[PDB]
RNA sequence: ACCAUAGUAGGCCUAAAAGCAGCCAUCAAUUGAGAAAGCGUUAAAGCUCAACAAAUUCACCAACAUAAUCCCAAAAACUAAU
């Protein structure tokens, strides 16, 4: 494998895709799944 | 080719390192498993003084020499190459590649004196004034003892002090 | 100052822990012989300072001819 | 580093060296930071104030030193050496001031 | 201006040789740092040398600061001898155990060269038997129980062979 | 960045008692009286006794033949003692005390009368003979570099040499000898009597091989 | 200058020059060191 | 040429290699920094400064550093290592203190680092700081 | 080229022997540095080598003035040579 290419503040415009997918990820969960989330992140942090 | 230029603009010096175009190495030569370059391009034993077209090539444009871990050859070929671009300094050829100083080529001297095959330099040298008889004899060297490898088409070989 | 050591003297001019509460590296090493190079393990670090101690030590040997 | 020390660097005010280390052709620039910030040369005078400026991708490797001649030298070091640049940078700053 | 290093014992310090002539050379006044160095030496009473920077500047004044005693004392009073041993592994200067060496380990702990080091203390525990090594006193594991027929036995054999010593240092200074 | 060597570990080898040079006698102690006539066969041709090594790993070589006298031996004698540590280095003699002796006729008076009165004692020398072997813990170049001296002040021409250097020029020697391009040689050309070369050269030619030639020795003769 | 047939750096800051067709042993911080080969 | 003699890694040359890969494996901040030749007081200093924060740090010759370095995960750290360099060592990162000492003396330069198997800069180390 | 910080005035003798008139040990820190291979001091202080780190063209020895009436063929490094 290999690591990361490292960008730098003159043209940062490069989010990472895992941060992308897992808003979309998120986003396409319903209200009811949003509280079971919520809970098991409280409970976990 | 890599030259600097210093620049003033009031006050400011501004140093700058540019690059030229430089040329290339000869697509084909006829020895291509050689090392060297002078060893692969068959030229071992074969160039003169007067061979000024490949003497040009390992130089300076002010006359000077470049380094053996710059031009990649065997060092006794560029001991050669060093005694023979200085013998073709003595003897008149490279016109083109003295430095340039213009209040000094107008007080002209003597006329420049002919000369080749110059193993010494013209300062260094006494004039052999006692001489000798044929059982003791100071010969003048004609030439170097580094050039004695080269062919001989005559089969003779070549007399280097004389 | 002159001090001799007795029965008493030599336990009472310092503080004299039980040997429990010392750890066990004091034991651990060597007292008497120092580590000569053929005993040592090779790819140790100490192995490998002692043969540049006897590097120095061949170097200056070797300077003693020195014209200047 | 010793020659920078030798000759007197006492009437220099600024020195600042801005370089982008992950690029290829700085590796003079490197060299002759190493040089200005020995420990002779930091020696010499105590009122001259050496900064390094490292940025990614500014892409323009550059020393530039100020001195009370009214003298401001800025030389690119991207093709030069270390040997011509600290060459050059003494006997302009030694010659001058 | 410089640097002095300067080894002076604990209660005395005097305006003369060795002080004298290596800190009158500065031009820094010796009665100054004498008073100095009684004041901050004067707290301890054991009577023991201590090794002092002396920074002296090019106003004429001085800065000390005082590091951790000598090896050498250390061992000494660990051992009960007076002095050293004349040959170095021919002989043997004096016997300890491993907690004299324990103990100035600790003491060594907060010494100028050594505080400002990381190093652990099997650093400076194996520093205090490598100067033991040229300093003459051979350490013991466990000599608990064999240390008191160990003085009883080296207590009167080195009295004899100091005894033979100035006998024998007696004939050469009469014979030469 | 570079890579640590082993260092040569010196552990067999034993300092004996009196490790300096034992001092010579100007005249042996029973003198000759009988005025002998003056070999100079003791100086031509290469050296049969004490060519090899017996206890030590430096030696002075000898390249050429001469004479050696008291004055030498005490030129060698001090120059080693002072400049060698006992500790570590022991010096032996290769050869003997200055017993041939060599004779002078009281100089102004005429020729002819008969010998002269024994002027003092010489040792002879031959090509390949060692004369001063030293042995200790350390390496050659030290030994080497203060053996120079004394080798260069001697008459005939000498050189520092180890045993490793020894059989170096030797083997050289051999494959110099082996690797000879030209078909005609010293050996080939004098035993056989070839154009009569028999007239020109010596008997003793035959075993020197060309490569002696009175007290002179060229090792690149072959 | 002191002529002599062989030479040798007295010091550390002696150098070799060939000058004049002649070997030179020059030395600035002691000048006592200056020898030619003749 | 004649055949390539296959030359042999020594103890010497195994020791650093397994030493670069435990400082590479065990720790989470590696950073890099340009090596300046200082007063040895002020490097001692600087030992003394960085242990009472728990951060190390050492010197590893380029002739064993480079090719481990190129066959590992680490391939784009190589512009930053031509040269003269020095490797700080940290269990459980925390860069304020080492920023803070980085800013007291102007001429050692921070040219980048890897912290929790990221490469990063020297603005992105301030950024990390600040965060 | 580059760089030099630790126990530590290692222990005896000596007016003084701080790596270094002499004797005995020659350990031990830091990735790195010999109880020190040369200069220096009355004793110090200090300047250099080795050791890291930076890199890497090659580096063993070899060279030595002169005479007396006026120096002594002229000269030539390649057209083919058992
Ligand atoms: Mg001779
Ligand atoms: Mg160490
Ligand atoms: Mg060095
Ligand atoms: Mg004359
Ligand atoms: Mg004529
Ligand atoms: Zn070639
Ligand atoms: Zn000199």
């Amino acid at each position: 494998e290999a690591l990361a290419g490292a960008p730098l503040d003159n043209a940062p415009k490069e989010y990472p895709p895992k941060i992308q997918q897992l808003v979309q990820d998120i986003a396409s969960l319903t209200l009811l799944e949003i509280s079971d989330l919520n809970e098991l992140l409280k409970k976990t942090l | 080719f890599r030259e600097v230029v210093e620049i003033l603009d009031g006050k400011t010096t501004i140093i700058e390192g540019r690059i030229t175009e430089t040329p290339q190495e000869s697509p084909n030569p006829p020895n291509p498993t050689g090392q060297c370059p002078i060893c692969r391009w068959n030229l071992k034993h074969k160039y003169n003084y007067e061979d000024v077209l490949l003497l040009s090539q390992f130089i300076r444009p002010h006359g000077g020499m470049l380094p053996r871990r710059i031009t990649g050859l065997c060092q006794e070929e560029h001991l050669k190459i060093e005694e023979c671009v200085k013998m073709a300094h003595r003897a008149g050829l490279l016109p083109n590649h003295r430095p340039k100083l213009p209040e000094g080529f107008v007080p002209k001297s003597k006329p420049r004196l002919n000369r080749y095959l110059t193993r010494w330099s013209p300062r260094s040298v006494k004039p052999i004034y006692n001489k000798g008889h044929r059982w003791n004899k100071v010969r003048m060297p004609v030439g170097s003892p580094l050039l004695k490898d080269n062919v001989s088409y005559s089969g003779r070989p070549l007399l280097l002090y004389h | 100052h002159a001090m001799g050591v007795n029965i008493y003297k030599e336990g009472q001019d310092v503080v004299l822990k039980p040997d429990s509460e010392y750890p066990e590296w004091l034991f651990e090493m060597n007292v008497g012989p120092p580590k000569k190079l053929e005993e040592l393990d090779p790819e140790t670090r100490e192995y490998w300072r002692l043969l540049r101690k006897h590097n120095i030590w061949r170097h200056n040997r070797l300077s003693k001819n020195r014209k200047f | 580093a010793a020659a920078l020390a030798r000759l007197g660097l006492r009437a220099v005010k600024q020195v600042r060296v801005q370089f982008c280390p992950f690029e290829k052709n700085v590796e003079s620039t490197r060299t002759f930071l190493q040089a200005v910030s020995s420990e002779k040369v930091r020696c010499t005078n105590l009122n001259c104030s050496v900064i390094a400026d490292v940025r990614h991708d500014g892409s323009e490797p550059c020393v530039d030193v100020l001195f009370g001649d009214g003298h401001r030298l800025i030389m690119r070091g991207a093709h030069l050496t270390a040997q011509e640049m600290l060459t050059a940078f003494a006997s302009h700053i030694q010659a001058r001031g | 201006s410089g640097m002095i290093r300067a080894i002076v014992r604990a209660g005395q310090a005097r305006p003369g040789p060795p002080l004298g002539p290596i800190l009158g050379q500065r031009g820094v006044s010796i009665n100054q740092f004498c008073k100095e160095f009684n004041e901050k030496t004067k707290d301890i009473k054991e009577g023991i040398p201590l090794p002092t920077k002396i920074f002296v500047k090019p106003d004429r004044t001085f800065e000390i600061k005082i590091g951790q005693p000598t090896v050498s004392y250390f061992l000494k009073a660990a051992a009960g001898i007076e002095k050293g041993a004349r040959h170095t592994g021919k002989e043997v200067a004096g016997l300890v155990t491993l907690k004299h060496v324990y103990e100035i380990a600790r003491v060594k702990a907060q010494d100028d060269a050594f505080a400002l080091q990381d190093v652990p203390l099997s650093s400076v525990v194996r520093s205090i038997i490598g100067s033991a090594r040229s300093l003459g006193i051979r350490v013991v594991k466990d000599l608990s129980s064999e240390e008191l027929a160990a003085f009883q036995k080296e207590r009167a054999l080195f009295l004899a062979a100091q005894r033979e010593a100035d006998l024998a240092a007696q004939a050469e200074a009469a014979k030469k | 960045f570079k890579t640590l060597l082993p260092v040569p570990t010196f552990e067999d080898v034993a300092i004996p008692e009196k490790p300096k040079l034992r001092f010579v006698e100007r005249v042996p102690l029973v003198p000759k009286v009988r005025r002998e006539r003056k070999n100079l066969s003791d100086i031509r041709g290469p050296s049969t006794e004490a060519t090899e090594f017996t206890e030590g790993r430096f030696a002075i070589l000898a390249l050429g033949g001469g004479y050696l006298h008291w004055g030498h031996f005490e030129m060698m004698r001090l120059t080693i003692n002072r400049s060698m540590d006992p500790k570590n280095m022991f010096a032996l003699w290769r050869v003997p005390a200055p017993f041939k002796p060599i004779t002078r006729k009281g100089m102004g008076q005429r020729m002819g009368g008969g010998k002269g009165a024994i002027d003092h004692y010489v040792t002879p020398v031959k090509a390949g003979r060692l004369i001063v072997e030293m042995g200790g813990r350390c390496e050659f170049k030290e030994v080497q570099g203060f053996l120079d001296l004394v080798a260069h002040k001697l008459p005939f021409p000498a050189k520092a040499v180890s045993r490793e250097t020894l059989e170096k020029m030797r083997k050289d020697q051999e494959e110099r000898e082996r690797n000879n391009q030209n078909p005609w040689t010293f050996e080939r050309i004098a035993t056989a009597n070839m154009l009569g070369i028999r007239k020109v050269l010596s008997p003793y030619d035959l075993t020197h091989k060309g490569r002696y030639w009175g007290k002179f020795y060229t090792p690149e003769r072959v | 200058f002191k002529t002599k047939g062989v030479l040798k750096k007295r010091c550390r800051d002696c150098y070799l020059v060939k000058r004049r067709g002649r070997w030179f042993i020059y030395c600035k911080t002691n000048p006592k060191h200056k020898q030619r080969q003749m | 040429p004649p055949p390539t003699p296959p030359q042999e890694e020594t103890g010497l040359v195994r020791l650093l290699r397994r030493e670069i890969a435990a400082v590479f494996r065990d720790n989470r901040m590696i950073a890099v920094c340009q090596h300046v030749a200082l007063s040895a007081e002020d490097k001692l200093l600087l030992r003394h400064q960085l242990r009472k924060h728990k951060i190390l740090m050492k010197i590893f010759p380029n002739q064993v550093l480079k090719p481990f370095l190129e066959e590992s995960k680490y391939q784009n750290l190589l512009p930053l290592f031509v040269g003269h360099n020095l490797l700080l060592v940290s269990e459980e990162p925390k860069v304020k203190e080492m920023v803070r000492i980085l800013k007291g003396i102007p001429f050692l330069p921070l040219l980048g680092g890897c912290i929790d198997d990221t490469i990063l800069s020297r603005q992105g180390f301030i950024n990390y700081s600040k965060l």
